[PDB]
């Protein structure tokens, strides 16, 4: 997974 | 819309699917997160010309107010308006949606 906020 | 819905589907087994050369860049899938209960993914093909052929994986929250989301401050009221919303914008993914995932 992209780490995205 | 449905055709797009994999469901229970494993990491590894997106990848196969979408790795497929025949699949435009931004071709996706929605399916149940493996690790995460609970949560949904995005998998979408995409091509860096270093990397090639490779796919991201956007982890799609549900808020306990009830919506979904990739990023905290785009919220949806469905995986389906989602989803129309990132076919037609990028905005934070790596491309645009595109293609549904083939079979």
């Amino acid at each position: 997974y992209v780490p995205m906020l | 819309a449905e055709e797009w819905y994999f469901g229970k589907i494993t990491r590894r087994e997106s990848e196969r699917l979408l790795l497929n050369p025949e699949n435009p860049r931004g071709t996706f899938l929605v399916r149940e997160s493996e690790t995460t209960k609970g949560a949904y993914c995005l998998s979408v093909s995409d091509f860096d010309n270093a990397k090639g052929l490779n796919v991201k994986h956007y982890k799609i929250r549900k808020l306990d107010s009830g919506g979904f989301y990739i990023t905290s401050r785009t919220q949806f009221s469905s995986l389906q308006q989602l989803v129309a919303y990132y076919s037609k914008h990028a905005d934070g993914l790596c491309h645009r949606l595109t293609n549904v995932c083939p079979t």
